[PDB]
């Protein structure tokens, strides 16, 4: 069964969880540009269910052509980068159906990419998904949350500007 | 007053006039032919190297109306390794300059290995048995011309890399001198004893009568009525000095004809075990320090091949425009092993190759792959550098003609996953030779009077595309493994 | 009266009007896009294949003011293998034509081998498990669209190679027919039983409801208000008929997009053991003969890549001028495996490559090496042909667009060390399909009324340069061994 | 639901699918040949115009899976003036479309002047005796084919500009209709009486039997099983509607093959005395308004000549890169009078010319001068516009394929010394024809529901270089005076 045409229980910048699962420290992410804050700073997520969603209300900057990752620009002047797993361009597409469009206006919770996690756990070297602010010069304070998150629902980061 | 620097490249001759506190007051570039007799072979005519480098010297001053009176000293930077043997009386070579690039002496090199002289030449020269160095190149000139090894002991003919050929023409024959950085490169000079190694000199049947007086890189060597010649250094070793690197762990990478990455290792000679060289470089006062080195033969020269031979671009500068019109190379790899590989691979038998071609691959996919191979070669030596030194670089200070290209610099920081610090005087090879010269004449007294000038114009950081750096690099290492060992022997 | 031939190529659509005793009275060519979704992939839009091939038909007649009344019959030649699945009611494909070139079904092909179905498909189809054939291409379309294998049995969708798509559009849906030469190519049709093989049809889960009525190559199949359609043959099998080859041991090589060499082997199916195909071709009256085949995927298409993608030449014809400005390729080899190799190698994983590059290699060295790889590929299949047949050819009768190039034809006879007989009507693919059509309508009654037309315009003989043919070819076999197996799987 | 627009250009065929409130949901472009029989002559094949425009229609819907059911209406925009005469039964032209560009009827034009019919044709058609209009082009087809003026009265052959040829092919022969904007262009139609002028029809011996039913631009004309055809307008008159210009003094300039500047002048026909045209355009509900017009024949077509004939650029888009590499044209002027001048000059005898060449003028100086002549031609009509209207424009609202070029747009505002307002949907010719169609079907009811969509993406202002605008323009007016009257007569 699938509940997408079914109504949902809706209800100082917060970055809402692009996907569900446990929040994991980015320095536990086994690729040093993430582990050492090089490309940006934020958190990681050990993913548990099949979609990747717009983490803020803003425009999609770019979806990588292999579909595993995307860039978003919030209206509050923030730029996030969500990348499923590590070295995931090696898959050449396998496991990822792109849903949103390259330069599209999205509101929070809007699906942007769907994925096939059973495949992706067998094949990708790591499934940990970095969500990082790549805009980090411009933001003054970065608060990092913990524990379980649910896609489109739970807050992961609190940035102040 | 001013300092004149005489920069003599692989493909050009540059002379630049400099005032007190490094301002480029005047410059002159003059190109000369590259001679290719056989495919693996490269060659220059020593007379065209002299014709351009002398006329460049007379240009810069005239441009700025200056002559003798105002110039404190003359420094010299030069392409390293290319051997020249000439006539002492006349001033006429018994052959063309065989270039560093040239692969003809690979046959000789193979015998030196089949003997067992590799652990010797490694541990006393810091070098590797390759066609690249002058050692074998002299033997070849000797073995092929008639008079040669008898006119040799009788003393009518002289050896020289480009630093000693240019001063012997500037002082009308008077002084015949090298400096330590250039002699380190010949494979005839011991790097610990700091004098010509004579097991080498034996093995290659070179008479010791041919050789120059090896001297410091900062010392008045003679005068010319061009007036004192006080600095000499191999071009990449003067680029390291121009970067003011000069201390332990300080490094640069120069993007010229080739890419040469060097790290100063103090007054210690470190043994490489990841394919690099142990060479000599200068310290803060022009004294022998050592340095680790990775040298890749083709880099801005590949961009020159697109333009002149291949005719795909018109300006070397139009490669940035066409490379950034396609987002990727569409699986295409250019391996620029036009004169062997070298780099960490050594192997003189690889020739150039373009891999993974498809029906929709266009010219821009080739142009971008050519620029991209410059950044993949830099990563091959950089990780050999880091595994050798035990130091991880957190920025790559760069210089050379090619760093003016923003796509290449950025692509470079994405594939490395490190920052790339570009300076605003980018061709620092003629500054390290001006500094070595100013110091020996008292025009400067030392490097701290010159800290201020190193001003980083731009710093490139790894953007989000750095996440694919190991997928793209793995493709290059497959491509390289197929260009290798093409030529038979 | 006249015969109209409808030649539908990989890259173009040609219709030619012919009078009694083969005079080309009128012709029309119309190009269409080549679609490349992924790198290894090739694709056409069936509607552009129909748009051009219909407008070409309406061109030729108008040019010569002719319509229906004067035309005895219509023959059809077509690019072989490219699968099309469309809608029976509407006349709308559920996907683009996946071309013969396209390599996407290599994954499927690998499973058919890991089962053990290679000795089966070899011995009952005469073919080889490759992405090249339509068998696997249909499975892919089926497996990827939604409705597919249920609309299949329910009979709403139809399979077709280009011969059956064009007639189903010409007879408004009425007749759905193949001929024997085109069906031999699909890997779904038994070549001994002469009907669809149903172990194959099982294995690839294709419903037998999709398939056309396989018929003779010379038979009225239906009428169109374009009037009878009486000849059908795969383009290379109609080139063999146009050459009037038709008897045991008679062969030709066509230089079109690819190079296809075929030898008629009578009413015997010979088993290849040197990498070739056993296919079906016509006899003197349009009946099933067999033929040996070597098919190399890139030949005039490589010359097309120099011109459109690579921009090195402007006219395909200017490749002769620039190729004969350099005397040799200076060690350079172009391996044109843009969509795998195939040829005698099969291996879908090789991509294109240019080897042995040096600093003085220029654009003309690349252009000449590209033309030279067409002659080295022809030699790879020709000696596989000779080792298979047990017959040595003492001349190579050739045809195609590329034989207009004298450098290539001559270089071809030097590397082969055999004569190369060129005819003066060079594009004989649309004559074999006109002959098959004239015969079935009584316009001709038989081939002997057409012997006279084969007039060899030029015969190329091996000049003194044939003495290096095995040094140059050995270089190619080294180059091919390095382009192989590039793509991972 | 959706509106389909069928845009048929001089060089291409475009069909675009549009939802409610103008979103481009899908688009299709398809190029076709330009035929040049003699030098001054231009020509198209009506069958290729139909072949591409029909296949484009079947593309857009398939791309977006849509067919008949969802489409409210079909609007039509077309290149104006090009005459077509075909066969009523068959649907076959007695000749190729003679294009608006084509100069063959200059001989006829010269007789119409030597009579004294210039004050007549000026004051009743708003036009000027030129080869540009269809009037003389029909006479030429008639006078050259055999049957012609007897099959004419007998009614077997029909006249048509591209709007009426496309609908006669869409309604299988049923409706034969023009709209007012397209008929205004033929020089056979009175602009005050709003019916075919029959002193003209006399003079050019055209039978009134050939002519279409002239109708409104917003009216259902017939249905097609493509379903109602409700909008028709000449492409530049639908660009003016797409810009929502529609009121007195509202203007635009479109940069397509040529540059056409038009200003709506209400329900008044203004007499030009500075070389312009008085034409018909639409009002807010699709009714006859008048408009002033300046038409220059070459603009994006010149950029197309650099690319295809001249081969200097590869992409029309690379002209911006190469034009902004030189800072000026180094005295060079390109006068693009490839098919006469026209513009304010009229004179069919001028051909193209490049002036003021020097030894150091390079390809970029030519490329930049070509782009610059587009902005100098726009200034020639703009000041003719301002001197005619008595209104000074304080911004130039622009559209077309060429406005994507920032150098041209900026250079345009510097030479004009006015702002240049660019919109973000730049190809508004297919929107004016969608609006005319939506309105007549009730899909929209009127223009105010569409104000919101005109959103200026960028406004170009005159930078400091506008200070030399009259020095640079004076050079152009010298260049134009020398290209004039080249061809003899």
């Amino acid at each position: 069964g699938l509940f997408d045409k079914l109504k949902s229980l809706v209800s100082t910048i917060e970055i809402i969880a692009p996907l569900s699962g446990e929040i994991v420290n980015i320095e536990d992410v086994p690729d040093v540009v993430f582990a050492e804050k090089i490309v940006g700073d934020g958190i990681a997520i050990k993913p548990t269910g099949n979609k990747m969603v717009a983490p803020v209300d803003g425009t999609i900057g770019k979806i990588f052509e292999t579909n595993h990752a995307f860039s978003i620009e919030s209206d509050s002047g923030v730029e996030l980068f969500v990348h499923f797993g590590i070295d995931t361009v090696e898959l050449k597409g396998e496991g990822f159906k792109r849903i949103a469009e390259e330069g599209q206006r999205v509101k929070v919770g809007d699906t942007v990419i769907e994925f096939d996690l059973p495949l992706l756990e067998e094949k990708a070297k790591s499934t940990l998904t970095p969500v990082v602010i790549s805009n980090m010069d411009e933001i003054k304070e970065l608060i990092k949350l913990s524990g379980s998150v649910t896609v489109g629902e739970t807050p992961v980061i609190r940035i102040k500007k | 007053k001013y300092i004149v620097a005489l920069d003599q490249g692989t493909t050009s001759s540059r002379a630049v006039v400099m005032d007190h506190d490094a301002n480029i007051i005047s410059v002159s570039q003059r190109e000369f032919e590259q001679i290719y007799p056989k495919p693996g072979w490269v060659e220059h005519d020593p007379m065209e190297i002299w014709a351009t480098q002398s006329s460049t010297l007379v240009e810069v001053l005239a441009k700025a109306d200056i002559s003798s009176d105002q110039i404190a000293a003359i420094g010299i930077t030069n392409q390293r390794e290319t051997t020249i043997v000439w006539e002492k009386e006349t001033g006429k070579p018994i052959y063309n300059a065989i270039v560093w690039q040239c692969r003809r002496t690979a046959e000789i090199c193979e015998h030196l290995k089949r003997d067992g002289l590799e652990d010797y030449i490694r541990s006393n020269t810091g070098l590797v048995i390759d066609p690249y160095f002058s050692g074998t190149k002299v033997k070849w000139i000797l073995d092929h011309v008639e008079g040669s090894r008898e006119r040799a002991r009788r003393g009518e003919l002289l050896f020289g890399t480009v630093d000693t050929w240019l001063i012997w023409k500037m002082t009308q024959g008077r002084v015949h001198v090298t400096d330590y950085t250039n002699a380190s490169r010949t494979m005839l000079f011991n790097i610990h004893t700091l004098d010509w190694d004579d097991k080498m000199l034996e093995v290659l049947d070179i008479p010791r009568e041919m050789l120059p007086e090896v001297r410091r890189s900062s010392e008045v060597y003679g005068q010319t009525n061009i007036i004192p010649i006080s600095g000499i250094a191999g071009d990449q070793q003067a680029a390291l000095f121009g970067q003011l690197c000069v201390k332990e762990g300080m490094a640069k990478n120069t993007y010229g004809t080739g890419c040469f990455m060097l790290m100063n290792t103090g007054e210690k000679a470190v043994k490489s075990e990841n394919g690099l060289l142990t060479t000599i470089a200068c310290g803060p006062t022009g004294e022998v320090n050592y340095a680790l080195e990775g040298a890749v033969f083709m880099a801005g020269a590949s961009i020159q091949w697109l333009r002149d031979e291949m005719k795909l671009i018109n300006d070397a500068y139009d490669s940035e425009y066409f490379a950034t019109k396609v987002q990727n190379t569409n699986g295409v790899y250019v391996v620029p092993a036009f004169t062997g590989l070298g780099a960490p691979y050594w192997d003189p038998y690889a020739r150039g190759a373009i891999f993974g071609l498809t029906r929709g691959v266009n010219a821009n996919h080739i142009i971008r792959a050519t620029l991209e191979s410059i950044a993949y070669q830099t990563r091959d030596v950089l990780e050999a550098m880091q595994a050798d030194s035990g130091i991880r670089l957190h920025a790559l200070r760069v210089d050379g003609g090619a760093v003016a290209n923003n796509f290449l610099m950025q692509f470079q920081s994405d594939i490395l996953g490190t920052r790339v610090e570009r300076p605003e005087v980018r061709e620092v090879t003629a500054l390290g030779a001006a500094y070595l010269a100013g110091l020996a004449v008292g025009f400067w007294q030392n490097l701290d009077e010159l800290q201020e000038k190193a001003v980083i114009e731009r710093e490139f950081r790894p953007g989000i595309e750095t996440t694919e750096r190991n997928y793209r690099y793995a493709g290059w290492k497959k491509a390289v493994k197929r260009a290798m060992a093409w030529e038979e022997h």
